């Protein structure tokens, strides 16, 4: 998390941790219950935020969906949701670990090489990623819209 | 275990070389000493048990910590067990200076011997210095009494002394 | 950081170098203030001649934001 | 009330069970979002004219 | 490759299904029907979207042997019959099986393939499994087709049939 | 694949037999 | 590392010996597949890429192994896969060219099945998709070029299992 | 050039040009009316090599000149087809040259970067250059085929 | 580099006080601005690359820069002028949330000017798609936000002018 | 490394699921103790000098150990004793403060004990030494923080043993 | 500062900026107020501190007071006097700042040379800077005594 | 490494102790041998390239070692050899000059029979030229140079062992 980023730059100059980084581990822990609210909301409407967020992408990006493109046929667009799926749990991870290390590890590093592979577009995945992250503050409040919004846009430059 | 004439054996079948001149001249040399060397080790016999003691009591003088609390001779199953291993050093001694080849103390007193210290706690340096103390003593026995070769005696007790000893440098 | 933009010249003592060594002669290249006085010493005790020393990047008289 | 036999009939294999990140798991609502394929796009090459169509921004 | 859809009690399985219940002849006149259908009632194909340079030797060699090698080749793949190409042809992935009917669809309406039989007139039931299959969605076509065509060839382990089709003399 | 022929064994000159 | 001419000149080396009759007629005949060999290099030069696609998409797509608790499961270990697969394959076609196995054991097979027992990386996963490749590689190229790289293949496939 | 390529694959050893490099240059110089003619071949059809290709993309890929797509509508279909042309050229550049330096040093160094920055698909840039290539053998004698599509082949490389 | 607080900090410690009066006036003003501040970074790092982008298309784009004799001519030209106006992008946002420009100075304008002297890139073309930057930037954050990003990407454009 | 969040989080990415109620409830209990942690660690960071000064006046000095012929003799091995108890304070902080001993597992142990048979280094003097260190702290950070850098220091001395 | 800090570290991996590294900024200029009035309270009672200080150091190290001590008569007291406000102040410095790199670019950056070139004990120094924070310990409020704490515990750490 | 004084050295210090008459009586031992030693190291140092010379035609020239397939053939291998042989020669003097073999132990013996084995070097053929080098070496420096120089070769060719 936040702790284990701030413990490898502390190890890497061998010095303990300075003020800065305690009073920032400090506020991530105290100020925690937001977190573990925030990842709760989004865990909760999974299921409707993806659904809406693949109608949403299919609107936007019909291509993909049609002659030649990557999610055309049922198991396609199956498969491309169950993606979209993926990057809103790391996203929930993210929010919770106060830190984007678990999503750049879990579903970043290498991406372009996976869907390359793939064959799949994907600035339509960050686009994807925006309409879950506007589905998704839709559902929450002003500042629990904005902390979940960070981490959706972390995800979104990382793929665009 | 390798004795004189087993290590010059040893070197010589290495090469698959015949006993040449200098290893007879060195086989003489171990078979005159012979007579010292058994001396040295029956006058050793005569007195094992008060060399180890007076030996210990020595140490104990110049080191008084190894016998007040926290030093590894501290108590009395800590001290009789101090007092077995430099029984172990003498008898083995003796062995290598019968031989006249200390690879009797490598195999069978070295080898692994910092690792049971360590692991049991026991100082090394003590131990090397209670060793060179009972060297000085039988040295000093040995010229006392009727012996013309003495210069053997010291050779097994510093190769202890060297073996297990830290490096300084 | 303080950077500097270091100028120096290079002889080749010891070695007739067949291959391309222009590059290595005489060079310009930005040094880190930190790395600036082992480098004037490695390139000196080198048979190097440092033409110029520079302050690239950075004031004098700063006490503080350096890095 | 529970009754075994509903349970007997409704035998599934084990391997054949869906697990985390199957994408068959979201074969439902592949289906019920119904994504619109686009229509056949008519494109001919030949009658366009690449310098003039092309933007002079 | 591709996940196949084969049993979940809905209109793609239950099509798939259907198609898989016709015979050799019913399912080959089935898809030979459907590519003349593609484009005005099912899905276009997109041939640039599946890696069928994998498929252009084999391509190749279909435009090479005689009309009637043409046909027995189709039938082979049909029957899933075991044969050189029917390995190939099992060995792709889905969508590379699929633009390789396709090309052969084309071809034969090129002529540079055997052409179907003069007057040739689908069957009932392959009539019935191709109407459902104009009713449904495009992206609905695609995962049937796929399914239709990914389990022809000769793929080792699995094995059966009876009927085949061998040849129209 | 990668060891010599040469390394850690006897090479053996072959020579056609005389009788040949 | 040796090609077929090299392996030739080291036993006739080791040997003391001129290149005689039969040296010169191993010489001809690697002269001869050179130019098959060539043609089936650029080709998997060309499609490289399209190879590991779909010899992943045949044998470890939509399997366990991608899903979470797999070894290809996240974007980082999907990544590093296909790289291995890519580098299995770009040696195997450097054998190819060369006639010898010998570069395989020298920058490949040396220790990868340590590394790979060390990391978790499963075997018979790796060895299934280097089969796919293969098998890829022979509807591509032919089945003579099929034939020589199926052989390296298998090499890399010996030295892993 | 091939010269120029045989002149820095001499420099990095700092040497001269082997003689396998000077009869290597000789067989080029003398087969120069061949390739004289190959570019002429290639330059004169250019309009048809372009628009043939592009007719046969657009059903290879219909999923970019759809809605959504990269190419879709009138004007990008025309500016796909002016990349089109542009690649045409820098291969006709690479069979004079006899080398793949000045197309890799003109149209794929950083060639994934700006069509990321654009949004084109790169797969369906190759698929583009390889009807080209189709389109220009069935042109041609099958010699001269293979000689022209080693470079077709090579750009088809540097994309996909 | 130095920020507000670092440079009220220095300006204190050259002349050897502690934090006066009018220092403390306007470490007050900086905290009073670290709201839009951070706003402004946020949303500019959201959606950076579509800045860069709706700039690069509605001032570089289908003009003799990009055309055959421009300096964006080139899969390369493009790639270096798009990541110039990346950076550009990146390091005025790094000034607008630090109060100060001296960061401009030590990791934008380190020798750029006379690095595209040499290198022939056009210093006109250059500070209109920062313009253009600037624009869709303000466009997208706020009137006193854009302010400031404007007035960042001007002193990065009078360093390269 | 992995702390305590990290934990749970692999946990929850190995079986792709998301956090569930019981996971959600141990991060409720990393962040209950994390205020303490950071006091800890503070207190800890201050003192380290002086935490390992008393620890070896306690444990090693005026024995056997820093007498001529111990471990602990000559300057040069002096300072490889205090130099490895930094190390030793330090990495316990940094695990007491992720809340998991991984990172002792990973930079301290794997290796350590082999490192300590070669070098002679004596595993009886130095778990007596990490000993002294453990109540010393316990001394200086109070009963709670005493006890949980007690359980990582006593991590080391068992990985060591 | 702790902005500085964020912007090097997010430079170094050349990104925009982590969601935790403007969240921590967000918290720090708005308790700004807070960490002004710590500053404020160290400058106005600075004579005082430093008195105190310099008291029970010397009744804790009567020998640098001592003949042969650094600080040795009333000169040199003043001159040590003078060093611990001078470590006053960059406290102060470090406290308005989120971060000790000031405190590190003025006054510890070297400090263990220049007190042996001195002759100094600079342990005695950590001891003057303990009884600093022990006497500024109580003369705010609970929480302030513990935000100006971290930075005292640091320089004592730095100085140790 | 350790020559006699340092031996000497090292047997004081680890008790802490000062030279006594003993260890003073060691140090004029080897002060005695002093002059010998130094003749012999200057007689071998301007000699060292005819004793491996000498050593290499008695023991290697004209045998299997140096013919096609022996670990002498090729000019690479062939100088590699006379290269061990001025090592062993260099380091046998070192050791002769110290009175000491422990730099035998710490850069000649360590990990020399894994080295050799890895390359294929054979030991019985260099055990034998290092034989003919003491042989040569003894020829050269008289009976009692040669019996020193000769127990420390020998010390190296029973490290071979
Ligand atoms: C006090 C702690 C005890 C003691 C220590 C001691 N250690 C050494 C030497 C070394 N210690 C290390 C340690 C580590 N390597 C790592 O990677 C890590 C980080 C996780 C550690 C802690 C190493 C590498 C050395 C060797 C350094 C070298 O190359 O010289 C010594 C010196 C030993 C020597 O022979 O010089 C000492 C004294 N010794 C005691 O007796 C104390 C009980
Ligand atoms: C949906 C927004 C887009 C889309 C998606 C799509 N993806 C695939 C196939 C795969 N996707 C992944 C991705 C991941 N695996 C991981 O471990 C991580 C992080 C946890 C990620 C993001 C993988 C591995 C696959 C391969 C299949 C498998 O899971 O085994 C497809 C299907 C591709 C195909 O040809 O089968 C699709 C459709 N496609 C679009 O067009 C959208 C923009
Ligand atoms: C004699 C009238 C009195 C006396 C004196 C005495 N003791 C020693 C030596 C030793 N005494 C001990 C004692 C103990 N070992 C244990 O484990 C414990 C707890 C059960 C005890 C009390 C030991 C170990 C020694 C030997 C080491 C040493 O010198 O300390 C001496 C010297 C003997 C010598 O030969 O030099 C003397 C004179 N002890 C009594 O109990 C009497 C009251
Ligand atoms: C006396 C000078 C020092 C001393 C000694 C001491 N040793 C032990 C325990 C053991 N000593 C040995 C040693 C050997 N075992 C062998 O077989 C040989 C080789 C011939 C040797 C040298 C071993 C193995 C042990 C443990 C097993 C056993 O007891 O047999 C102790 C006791 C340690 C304890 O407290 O457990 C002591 C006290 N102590 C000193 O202070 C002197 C430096
Ligand atoms: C000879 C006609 C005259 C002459 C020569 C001379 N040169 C040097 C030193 C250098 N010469 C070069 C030049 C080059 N190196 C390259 O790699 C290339 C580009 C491909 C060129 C042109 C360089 C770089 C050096 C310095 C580095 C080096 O020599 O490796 C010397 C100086 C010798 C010295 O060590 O001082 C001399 C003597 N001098 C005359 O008087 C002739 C007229
Ligand atoms: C057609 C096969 C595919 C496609 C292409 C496409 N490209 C653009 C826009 C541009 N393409 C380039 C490329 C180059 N310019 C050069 O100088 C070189 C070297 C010869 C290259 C390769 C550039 C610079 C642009 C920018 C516009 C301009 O040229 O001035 C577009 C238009 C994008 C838009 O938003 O207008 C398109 C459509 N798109 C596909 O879908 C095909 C697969
Ligand atoms: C884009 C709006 C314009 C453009 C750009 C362009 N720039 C170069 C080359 C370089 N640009 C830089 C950039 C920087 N130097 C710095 O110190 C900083 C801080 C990080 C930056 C952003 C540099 C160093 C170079 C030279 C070396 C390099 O290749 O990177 C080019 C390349 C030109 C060529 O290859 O000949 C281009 C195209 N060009 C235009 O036409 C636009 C107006
Ligand atoms: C005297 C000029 C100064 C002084 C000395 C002093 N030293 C200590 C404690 C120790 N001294 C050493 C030193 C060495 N050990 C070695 O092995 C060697 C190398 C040969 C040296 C020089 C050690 C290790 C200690 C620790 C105690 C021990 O031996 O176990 C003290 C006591 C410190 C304490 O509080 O314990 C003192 C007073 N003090 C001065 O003020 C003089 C400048
Ligand atoms: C002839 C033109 C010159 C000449 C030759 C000469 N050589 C030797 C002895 C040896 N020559 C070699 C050389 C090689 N061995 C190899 O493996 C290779 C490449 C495969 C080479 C070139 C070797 C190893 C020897 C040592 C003897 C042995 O074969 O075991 C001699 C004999 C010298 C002596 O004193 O025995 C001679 C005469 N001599 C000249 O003067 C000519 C210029
Ligand atoms: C969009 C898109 C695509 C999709 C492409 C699609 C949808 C492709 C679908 C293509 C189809 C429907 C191909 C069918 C071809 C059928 C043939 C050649 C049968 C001929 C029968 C014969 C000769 C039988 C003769 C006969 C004989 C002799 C008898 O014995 C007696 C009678 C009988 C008639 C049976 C791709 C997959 C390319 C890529 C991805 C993507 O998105």
């Amino acid at each position: 998390s936040i702790v284990t980023k701030s413990i490898v730059n502390a190890d890497a100059e061998a010095r303990y941790l300075s003020p800065g980084e305690l009073d920032r581990i400090k506020a991530f822990v105290t100020g925690g219950a937001a977190r573990l609210r925030i990842a709760e909301t989004l865990t909760g409407s999974r299921e409707t935020i993806v659904k809406q967020a693949g109608d949403r992408l299919f609107q936007k990006r019909p291509d993909i969906v049609s002659p030649g493109g990557n999610a055309y046929g049922e198991e396609m667009t199956a498969t491309c949701l169950r993606d979209m799926d993926y990057y809103l749990r790391l996203v929930t991870y993210g929010v919770v670990s106060g830190d984007v290390t678990p999503i750049e590890e879990i579903g970043l590093v290498g991406v372009r090489e996976m869907y390359r592979s793939l064959g799949t577009p994907i600035e339509a995945v960050a686009q994807s990623v925006r309409e879950m992250k506007e589905v998704a503050s839709g559902l929450m409040s002003s500042d629990d819209a904005a902390e979940a919004s960070a981490y959706f846009d972390f995800v979104i430059g990382k793929m665009s | 275990m390798r004795d004189a004439v087993t290590t010059l054996i040893k070197n010589y079948d290495l090469t698959g070389r015949y006993l040449d001149r200098n290893a007879m001249d060195e086989l003489k040399a171990y078979f005159e000493s012979g007579s010292a060397r058994i001396a040295a080790a029956a006058m050793i016999n005569a007195n094992s048990a008060t060399i180890v003691k007076r030996a210990a009591a020595q140490l104990f003088e110049e080191i008084p910590e190894l016998i007040r609390p926290s030093g590894n001779a501290y108590t009395t199953r800590r001290f009789s067990a101090c007092l077995r291993d430099m029984d172990y050093y003498l008898r083995y001694a003796s062995y290598a200076l019968i031989a006249a080849d200390n690879n009797v103390l490598d195999e069978r007193v070295l080898q692994g011997l910092r690792e049971t210290y360590n692991s049991l706690g026991v100082p090394i340096g003590p131990t090397v210095r209670g060793i060179q103390i009972m060297k000085e003593m039988i040295e000093a026995m040995a010229e006392d009494s009727s012996l013309n070769s003495t210069d053997f005696i010291a050779s097994p007790f510093d190769h202890m002394t060297r073996e297990l000893s830290e490096l300084s440098v | 950081m303080r950077m500097f933009r270091i100028t120096a010249c290079v002889p080749s003592q010891t070695r007739i170098r067949t291959q391309r060594e222009l590059q290595n002669t005489y060079f310009t290249k930005l040094v880190p203030y930190d790395n600036w006085f082992r480098e004037q010493q490695r390139i000196m005790k080198m048979g190097g001649k440092i033409v110029k020393v520079e302050l690239a990047t950075g004031r004098p008289g700063t006490n503080a934001g350096l890095a | 009330q529970i009754v075994w036999q509903n349970e007997v009939r409704r035998f599934i294999p084990q391997e054949k069970k869906l697990t985390a990140g199957n994408p068959m798991n979201f074969l439902g609502m592949a289906r019920s979002i119904n994504p619109a394929a686009n229509t056949i796009p008519k494109v001919s090459a030949q009658n366009i004219n690449i310098e003039a169509s092309v933007p002079r921004r | 490759g591709i996940f196949p859809n084969t049993l979940a009690a809905d209109v793609v399985p239950a099509t798939i299904a259907r198609f898989s219940q016709l015979n050799a002849e019913d399912q080959l006149a089935l898809i030979w029907f459907a590519y003349l259908e593609m484009g005005k009632t099912l899905t276009i194909a997109a041939p640039g979207a599946a890696s069928m340079q994998l498929a252009e030797n084999a391509l190749k060699e279909i435009q090479a042997m005689g009309p009637l090698q043409q046909t027995q080749a189709m039938c082979d793949l049909a029957n899933r019959a075991d044969t050189p190409l029917c390995r190939t042809y099992a060995s792709w992935s889905p969508n590379i099986k699929l633009g390789f009917w396709y090309r052969l669809g084309e071809l034969m309406e090129q002529g540079f393939v055997a052409p179907i039989p003069a007057g040739y007139q689908l069957s009932a039931n392959a009539n019935a499994v191709l109407a459902t299959i104009q009713g449904l969605e495009s992206g609905q076509q695609i995962t049937v087709l796929r399914n239709a065509v990914v389990d022809m060839g000769f793929t080792a382990g699995k094995d059966g049939k009876r009927i085949a089709e061998p040849v129209v003399p | 694949g990668s060891l010599r022929e040469d390394i850690g064994q006897r090479v053996d000159k072959e020579v056609t037999p005389r009788f040949v | 590392m040796q090609d077929a001419i090299t392996a030739v000149i080291n036993s006739a080396d080791v040997q003391g010996k001129y290149l005689d009759g039969a040296a010169m007629d191993k010489l001809k005949s690697y002269f001869a597949s050179g130019e098959l060999r060539v043609r089936a290099a650029s080709v998997i030069s060309a499609n490289a890429a399209t190879i590991v696609k779909e010899a992943v998409a045949k044998s470890l797509l939509y399997s366990d192994v991608t899903r979470p608790g797999g070894n290809m499961y996240t974007t980082r270990r999907y990544a590093a896969c296909i790289r291995d697969l890519d580098y299995y394959l770009r040696y195997a076609t450097y054998a190819m060219l060369a006639g010898d196995a010998s570069i395989l054991d020298e920058r490949v097979l040396n220790g990868l099945k340590e590394t790979y027992n060390s990391l978790g990386v499963p075997i018979s996963s790796t060895v299934q998709a280097i089969q796919a490749i293969k098998e890829v590689t022979a509807s591509l190229v032919g089945a003579d070029a099929g034939k020589e790289m199926g052989v390296y293949l298998d090499y890399i496939c010996s030295g892993l299992s």
